[PDB]
């Protein structure tokens, strides 16, 4: 008769593959657990940059090239920083030794179930889609909307300044709040 | 020693310039652009240096009623 | 001639005492429409703060080394200044929101934009911004002198979004200019 | 597939090789005093697991807040025709405010180690 | 279908149902990108008023312009094949030279001018149609106008001359 | 030894910087220009392409209220406006192609 | 396309890695054969002819060298940072334009995309050091971290004073904007305090003090051994030589000219190859001029002297661009 | 004098360059129908070489004919992905 | 959605939808009638559901269900290759076209 | 649904700490990124370039907090001298 409705498989242009995102969600589920598992303070520190990793990788693979390497740029410094206070304020030998009861474990399972459960329904369709037979996403393409196609940094950079200037001037005054008070807090006596 | 600003700017400034020119520069540098930014823009204007049009970054849609025209209809065709 | 349309963007309406001239004025329009008490009160504002600093010394020395004062003094110098001047804009900037008694400033904005009606110049000026541009610039500064408190902001941007429909203007002109016609035949 | 993606493939098979020929094809003869830690010929107390001190950390808790300032001025540099004298108008006040902490720092004399 | 750009596409869905015979038939565009880049200022020379028209179709029927404005549609397509048969007819080794080029040089008009140059030319003197771009700065020549291109990675003969139309050689 | 004097250094260095200043303001006028040239060459093909992609989107379009009509009976009714929509997604077959 | 994707990307990366791990066996023979003739020696010219096989006598010496793990050390951590500073470091390859978009990834992010390698290799740095257990490279790991405090910033806001210029954030873009003029010439100051900034990224003298001899016996890399010691080499000389195609990318015209497409590849791999070997040779040069900084003393330059400088810079430059109306369009064109 | 056997390195880093240069460009060349590449791509231009490929089938395709050819009309490819709406 | 700013620099796609219902609201409802304001139900379902497509979702999966299983219990003769349909719409390859429509 | 796993990694971490306060800070910062994470995915699925606006603004104030953080506990343990929480 007629089938009319035809699949193929793109030989170039194709995009990635899907599976990439489920590594790097359990990835990032595992190394998040391990920040606060771990005996030793440095190696918790490490998979906290690992897991900010798989989220900067995570949203690199989707398109949010500019927030996941901005996410990266910023942590990684704030890693290291937070590396760098473990040094000065935590003896790491006695924190190995220190352990951890399994008395959490009741209240662990009770509050996971608990939130999560609780918490599925506050989110959308959008989210919760990809939790035999499935939906398939279709996309085409527009001429007058792709004109001057920006990047997403010029796009946030087009009103970031403009429509919604407030916003930094509020975020400007938490960061000179923090800039002083930190100093004020630590500076050595003169 | 060091020259007090309010007792006298002009001798502070000479030792700022001197003595802590990093710093002092900055101040410097950092004020020339709202010197640039008030004095600039009238001179280039002055001059005949005219600012150029925006580049259209969507379709210029244009304004009016429409021109009602006639041509390239479908018995054109063929 | 006749724009054929004189309310173009969706505007806000406030409960106020007084005609409303300019949701948006210009800064230059605050300062020229500014009355002589505007100066009276602006200069007596700034120099309350550092004479409120002043008297504080006298009735109860701060006990500070010798050049501290003088930098305090600067700093509620400049501070009183600062709050003075903001003191003086806000009371101008209010009868041009209908806030405050605004006949004298109702009449001369009725007459400047005539002028420029009838001279075929924009009402506003030109912007050298794009008309988007000019759009987030009028809805950023729109009420603004009411949290100069807070947050102060100024309009320097010539956009033609100021929350008053422009028919008047257009109306007046031309009857002005119908007289102009008739009173000319009779040379 | 993508050259990006072979890219991180070869240099983590580089990164293997080299290990593996070392872990495969170099003697190994672990010994007590080979195992010990260098302290140019003599042991000492072992400290390097104990709380040291830091002679800059106000200028880690600085450089936090000033990498999250100049990340927020990355949007401007690229949306400059757009953003225009409106836009710079902003972006100049968020420079302002930001340069006023800084001076606080140089001021306070923060990063003055001495 | 969406305008997203997709991240995770592998496959592609293809409807071979025809469009009823209610809607008039229009054959399709069958240049390319560059031959449709190397005539796009003639495309708007002759069909700015039906390419212009289709546009303010569209924004007076908002959301619903894509099955109400398929007539304008079909005529800015007529339009289109009219100046590609024209610039076939006439003036086509210049043509394809100045496309040709287009392809090998990122598809950069400054990268092409004399090519262009002499199409401009041809397309002039047998179609009337002259390329015109709006707002260009006073106080300089035009960019498309200009001897020395700063970003050609190539620099333009001195003997080539760019078109003006009117003034002779 | 004059070749590191302070001053000569300063002065070929404010003749290099603002030399190359001047060229920056030529290239970059000449760049926004070649970017007007580019967006004047893409407005004009804008409308052909879009009407080209707009019979395909009716087409598509009408194609699917056809097979619903087959298959579901009668055409579901998504949105309550008469707007049309581009479709975040669509019925596709059980297997591509077998190549 | 013509042939399979797998296959052009397989080739596309070999011609970048290999020609590339080549270059950073070379510039270590350079180095050596440079300082010392700055030194009236000859340097390496037995292992090989002229001494061109000295680089992988190094190599191979190293590999088949025995490795220890110190019984103090943390072994998972000790082996895990020298992997991150190599893999990361070789990372930033991939985006280095040797012709207009003859990169392996021409990413519209590319500038913020090395930002990202470099600061994670970094951290390789900070984790092998601590991860010994021994005093000096204990010292050495802590001098590392108080560098990138003092570079990081450095780089970053020359950078987007470049950017504020180009308008674009990718490579190829930047490259391509500089056919108007180099970047070095208004940019003087910024060339000259970038370059500054990437002697201290990379650790090198006379910023030397996480692997300072004289005062560390080693530094962070004291307690490591064979091939974990190759990789903090192969990582080092990467990154030098990555930080002056950069520096030829943002000042010098990256590629820029001072059967037939390979003709004019080639003209712009020897352009920018020309260009980046000045670079590395003035890396060399100065570690052959200068004595040591104090790591307190640098500290106090990157930010009572750099960056005072460059936030003036930030806002002085923005204000000349919209003056003469020389804001570039954000759009993709060059 | 010159010391030309200290220069000799810097040749070869030098001419390493010129052989990626040589190579990408030749490759790509190739991959690309023995014509330039494209660089400084946008939603346009990939749109644009998916266009070239509905009429000639290669992305790098040119055709100056000003009919299409039949079957252009249901050849147009609609992207068809598994999550990342 | 809602902010009229979308990723590319463009506007957002459920802005016309937004737009439509604060229209419907501002010209509807008001204080002397109250229940104006319940001719913005169907466009505020509209609203969401150009946010989350759960309607459209339903559709499609009841749909393409129905779909699959009329092509099972379709007659089968000769299946395209995958090779035939990248021919349709070719310069030379007009036998391949005419196969896929079978025509 | 990442989302709220990492979510609930931080509460517990923060909650549930028996180790240091550095570990409570870091697991403010996590629970920041499954929120900030959350309105990240939302916004691609709705076409918004606020809510990458809204995730920039939550990592300016992520970090501020981390910096009035750690300079309070540099505070406290030049007082008290240990910043581990302890239990009997
Ligand atoms: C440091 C202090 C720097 C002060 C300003 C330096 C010089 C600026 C140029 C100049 O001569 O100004 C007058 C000049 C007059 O030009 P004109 O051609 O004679 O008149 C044109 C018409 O105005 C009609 O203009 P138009 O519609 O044709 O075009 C609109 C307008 C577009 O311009 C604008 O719209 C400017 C936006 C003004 C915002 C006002 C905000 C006030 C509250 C501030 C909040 C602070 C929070 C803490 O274009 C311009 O006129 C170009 C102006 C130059 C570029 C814009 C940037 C300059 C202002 C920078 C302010 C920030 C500096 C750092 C602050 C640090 C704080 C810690 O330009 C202005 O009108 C801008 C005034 C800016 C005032 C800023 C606030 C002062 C209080
Ligand atoms: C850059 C320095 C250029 C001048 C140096 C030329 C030279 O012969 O140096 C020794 C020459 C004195 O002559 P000499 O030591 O009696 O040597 C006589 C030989 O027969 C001289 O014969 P030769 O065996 O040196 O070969 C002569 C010729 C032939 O050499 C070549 O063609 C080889 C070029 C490289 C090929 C790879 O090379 C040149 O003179 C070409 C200029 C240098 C080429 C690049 C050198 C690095 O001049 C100096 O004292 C050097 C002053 C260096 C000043 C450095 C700062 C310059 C401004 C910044
Ligand atoms: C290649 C094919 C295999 C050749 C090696 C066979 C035996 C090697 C041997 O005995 O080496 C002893 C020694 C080391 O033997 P080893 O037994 O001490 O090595 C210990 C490591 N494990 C425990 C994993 C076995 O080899 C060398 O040091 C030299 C190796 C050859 C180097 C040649 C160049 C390599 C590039
Ligand atoms: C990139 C450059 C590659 C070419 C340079 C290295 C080529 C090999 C050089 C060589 O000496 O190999 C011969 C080698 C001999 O190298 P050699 O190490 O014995 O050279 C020593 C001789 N003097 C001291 C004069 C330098 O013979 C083979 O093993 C084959
Ligand atoms: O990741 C790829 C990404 C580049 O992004 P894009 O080019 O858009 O996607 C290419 C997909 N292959 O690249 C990036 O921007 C992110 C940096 C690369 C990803 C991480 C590389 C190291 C992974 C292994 C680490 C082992 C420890
Ligand atoms: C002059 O007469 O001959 C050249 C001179 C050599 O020295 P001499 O003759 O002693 O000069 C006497 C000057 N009173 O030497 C000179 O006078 C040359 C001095 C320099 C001239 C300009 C150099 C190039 C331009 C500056 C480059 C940028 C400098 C800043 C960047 C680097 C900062 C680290
Ligand atoms: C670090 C970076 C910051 C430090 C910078 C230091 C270097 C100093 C120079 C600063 C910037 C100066 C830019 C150069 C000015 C310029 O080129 O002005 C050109 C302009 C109009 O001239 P134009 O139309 O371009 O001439 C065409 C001739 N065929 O001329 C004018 O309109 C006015 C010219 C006089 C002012
Ligand atoms: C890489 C190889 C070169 C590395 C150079 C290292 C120099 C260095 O670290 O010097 C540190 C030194 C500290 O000096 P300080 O205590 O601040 O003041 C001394 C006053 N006699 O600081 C200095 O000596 C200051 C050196 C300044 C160099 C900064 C970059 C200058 C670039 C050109 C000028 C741009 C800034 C000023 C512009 C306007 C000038 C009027
Ligand atoms: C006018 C002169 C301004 C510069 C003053 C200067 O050179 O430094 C003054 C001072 C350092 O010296 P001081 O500690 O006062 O030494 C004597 C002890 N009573 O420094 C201080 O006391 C204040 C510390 C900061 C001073 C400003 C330094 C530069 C600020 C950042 C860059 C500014 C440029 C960008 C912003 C635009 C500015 C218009």
């Amino acid at each position: 008769s007629q089938i009319s409705l035809l699949l193929l498989k793109e030989i170039y242009t194709n995009g990635s593959t899907h599976i990439m995102l489920d590594i790097l969600s359990v990835l990032a589920v595992i190394s998040g657990i391990c920040v606060i598992i771990s005996k030793n303070p440095i190696v918790s520190v490490l998979h906290l940059i690992g897991l900010f990793a798989y989220v900067s990788f995570y949203l690199i693979l989707i398109g949010l090239n500019f927030v996941g390497l901005s996410y990266l740029i910023v942590y990684i410094g704030a890693v290291s920083i937070l590396f760098l206070f473990i040094l000065m304020l935590i003896n790491i030998r006695t924190s190995e030794l220190q352990s951890n009861t399994s008395n959490s474990i009741p209240l662990t399972i009770l509050v996971g179930i608990i939130i999560s459960s609780f918490l599925f329904k506050m989110l959308p369709y959008g989210v919760i889609i990809s939790n035999k037979n499935d939906l398939f996403f279709i996309t085409s393409k527009i001429w007058d909307g792709a004109l001057a196609e920006n990047n997403h940094i010029s796009s946030i950079g087009n009103i970031m300044y403009t429509n919604y200037n407030v916003w930094l001037i509020l975020a400007s005054f938490i960061l000179l709040l923090a800039m002083v008070g930190a100093i004020v807090i630590t500076i050595k006596p003169r | 020693t060091t020259p007090r600003f309010w007792s006298t700017p002009l001798k502070y400034c000479r030792w700022a310039a001197r003595e802590r020119p990093a710093l002092f520069f900055s101040v410097v540098i950092g004020a020339l652009g709202p010197v640039t930014l008030a004095t600039v823009p009238p001179l280039r204007r002055l001059i005949g240096d005219v600012d150029a049009a925006p580049i259209p970054l969507t379709y210029p849609i244009p304004p009016g009623p429409r021109k009602q025209l006639k041509g390239y209809d479908d018995d054109t065709e063929d | 001639n006749t724009p054929t349309q004189t309310y173009q963007f969706p505007s806000k309406t406030v409960k106020t005492d007084y005609p409303l001239i300019d949701n948006d004025p210009h800064f230059t329009r605050v300062i020229r429409y500014a009355r002589p008490s505007d100066y009276a009160h602006g200069l007596a504002a700034a120099a309350a703060g550092p004479a409120a600093l002043w008297l504080m010394e006298r009735i109860s020395p701060s006990q500070v080394g010798r050049g501290g004062f003088a930098k305090a003094m600067r700093l509620a110098g400049f501070i009183g200044l600062a709050g003075g001047f903001l003191y003086f804009y806000q009371r101008s900037i209010l009868r041009f929101y209908g806030m405050s008694e605004n006949a004298r400033e109702v009449e001369m904005d009725m007459r400047e934009m005539t002028d420029r009606v009838k001279a075929g110049l924009p009402l506003y000026g030109e912007s050298r911004l794009s008309p988007a541009m000019q759009g987030v610039a009028a809805r950023q500064s729109r009420y603004s002198a009411l949290f100069f408190g807070v947050m102060p902001w100024f309009n320097f941007v010539n956009h033609n979004q100021h929350g008053v429909d422009t028919a008047k203007y257009y109306q007046q002109a031309e009857r002005e200019l119908e007289a102009e016609r008739l009173a000319r035949e009779q040379a | 597939m993508s050259a990006m993606s072979i890219y991180i493939i070869f240099v983590s098979i580089i990164a293997i090789l080299f290990l593996a020929i070392d872990l495969i094809f170099a003697p190994h003869n672990p010994y007590k005093e080979k195992l010990s830690a260098f302290e140019c010929g003599f042991h000492s107390f072992s400290q390097s697991r104990s709380p040291f001190n830091i002679s800059f950390f106000i200028y880690g808790l600085v450089f936090l807040l000033l990498d999250l300032e100049i990340l927020l001025l990355y949007p401007f540099a690229v949306s400059e025709y757009v953003n225009s004298a409106y836009g710079l108008a902003a972006a100049l006040i968020f420079i302002g405010i930001i340069t006023i902490g800084f001076v606080y720092e140089l001021g306070h004399d923060a990063l003055k180690v001495h | 279908m969406a305008t997203r750009k997709p991240a995770f596409n592998q496959h592609v869905l293809l409807d071979t149902t025809p469009l009823p015979d209610s809607i008039p038939k229009v054959k399709e565009i069958g240049a390319s990108s560059a031959p449709l880049l190397s005539a796009s200022f003639f495309i708007g020379a002759r069909c700015k008023d039906y390419n212009d028209d289709y546009m303010q179709c569209k924004n007076e029927n908002p959301g619903r312009g894509e099955f109400e404005c398929l007539k304008e549609g079909r005529r800015v397509t007529r339009c289109a094949r009219s100046v590609l048969k024209d610039i076939n007819t006439h003036c086509l080794e210049q043509f394809r030279a100045h496309w040709q080029c287009l392809d090998n040089n990122n598809q950069q008009l400054w990268q092409c001018r004399p090519a262009e140059w002499k199409l401009n030319k041809c397309v002039y003197e047998n179609l009337k149609l002259e390329k015109v771009i709006p707002d260009q700065p006073k106080n300089s020549t035009p960019v498309h106008l200009r001897q020395r291109q700063i970003f050609a990675h190539h620099a333009i003969p001195p003997w080539e001359r760019p078109f003006i139309p009117g003034q002779p050689e | 030894r004059g070749l590191f004097r302070p001053r000569p250094l300063l002065a070929g260095a404010a003749v290099l910087m603002l030399y190359g200043w001047y060229k920056l303001v030529k290239g970059i006028r000449e760049q926004n220009e070649l970017a007007r040239e580019k967006m004047w060459a893409r407005i004009h093909l804008i409308p052909l392409l879009q009407a080209e992609e707009d019979r395909d989107h009716v087409r598509r379009y009408l194609a699917d209220q056809a097979r619903e009509k087959g298959l579901l009976g009668e055409n579901i009714k998504v949105y309550n406006s008469d707007r049309y929509v581009r479709p975040t997604f669509a019925v596709t077959p059980s297997k591509p192609a077998q190549e | 396309m013509s042939y399979s994707q797998t296959i052009n990307s397989l080739v596309e990366v070999v011609l970048v890695l290999v020609p590339s791990l080549v270059g950073i066996a070379y510039v270590t023979v350079g180095e050596r054969k440079t300082m010392g003739s700055m030194q009236r020696r000859l340097g390496p010219n037995a292992v090989g002819i002229y001494g061109l096989l000295q680089a992988f006598a190094d190599a191979l010496k190293l590999l088949l060298k025995e490795y220890v793990g110190p019984t103090q050390a943390n072994l998972v951590l000790f082996f895990l940072g020298p992997v991150i500073t190599l893999i990361f470091s070789l990372l930033g390859y991939a985006v280095i334009p040797y012709g207009p978009g003859l990169a392996v990834n021409d990413l519209s992010t590319g500038i913020l995309y090395m930002l990202a390698v470099s600061s994670l290799a970094t951290y390789g740095i900070l984790l092998a050091g601590w991860s010994a257990n021994s005093k000096y490279a204990f010292l050495g790991s802590l001098r590392s971290t108080a560098q990138l405090i003092s570079y990081e910033l450095v780089l970053s806001s020359s950078i987007l004073l470049v950017i504020m210029l180009s308008g674009s954030l990718s490579l190829t873009v930047i490259v391509e904007s500089q056919r108007a003029i180099w970047y070095i010439l208004p940019l003087l100051p910024v060339f000259i305090i970038f370059f500054i900034g990437s002697v201290a990224e990379t650790n090198r003298a006379p910023f030397d003090l996480a692997e300072a001899e004289s005062e560390l016996v080693s530094g962070f890399m004291t307690e490591h051994a064979a091939v974990i010691f190759v990789f903090f080499f192969l990582a080092e000389y990467g990154s030098i030589v990555l930080m002056c195609i950069l520096t030829s990318i943002l000042f010098l015209g990256g590629y820029l000219l001072i059967n037939a497409p390979t003709v004019e590849g080639s003209f712009y791999g020897l352009s920018l190859g020309v260009k980046t070997s000045i670079l590395i040779f003035v890396f060399i040069w100065t570690r052959a001029s200068f004595p040591r900084i104090r790591f307190d003393q640098l500290m106090s330059f990157c930010w009572t002297v750099l960056l005072p400088i460059l936030f003036a810079l930030i806002v002085l430059v923005p204000c000349i661009l919209y003056s003469f109306n020389i804001f570039p369009v954000n759009i993709s064109l060059l | 004098p010159v010391p030309f056997e200290t220069l000799i390195p810097y040749g070869i880093i030098i001419a390493m360059f010129g052989v990626t240069g040589a190579g990408m460009a030749k490759v790509r060349h190739m991959f690309n129908g023995d014509k330039r590449h494209r660089w400084s791509v946008d939603q346009w231009d990939k749109q644009q070489m998916e266009r070239d490929r509905r009429l000639t089938g290669h992305l790098r395709g040119q055709t100056d004919n000003p009919i299409a050819p039949p079957g252009f009309e249901f050849n147009n490819p609609w992207k068809v992905x598994x999550x990342x709406x | 959605m809602a902010s009229g700013y979308g990723l590319n620099g463009g506007p957002s796609r459920c802005f016309p939808f937004w737009q439509e219902l604060l229209a419907c609201y501002v010209t509807n409802s008001s204080e002397d009638n109250p229940d104006g304001k319940n001719k913005c139900i169907p466009v505020m379902e509209d609203y969401y559901e150009c946010l989350h497509h759960r309607k459209e979702a339903a559709r499609v999966r009841a749909l393409q269900a129905a779909y699959r299983e009329a092509e099972a219990k379709k007659l089968q003769e000769n299946p395209p290759t995958a090779g035939q349909i990248r021919n349709l719409g070719l310069l030379n390859k007009e036998e391949d076209t005419k196969k896929v429509h079978c025509a | 649904n990442i989302t709220l796993i990492l979510f609930l990694i931080g509460i517990l971490g923060f909650v549930l700490n028996r180790k240091n306060i550095i570990l409570m800070l870091i697991s403010i910062e996590i629970m920041l990124l499954s929120i900030t994470f959350l309105i990240l995915l939302s916004s691609l699925n709705m076409d918004d370039i606020i809510g990458q606006t809204y995730a920039i603004y939550i990592i300016v104030v992520a970090g501020a907090e981390s910096a009035i953080g750690l300079g309070i506990l540099v505070a406290f343990y030049r007082l008290r001298g240990s910043i581990a929480i302890e239990y009997k």
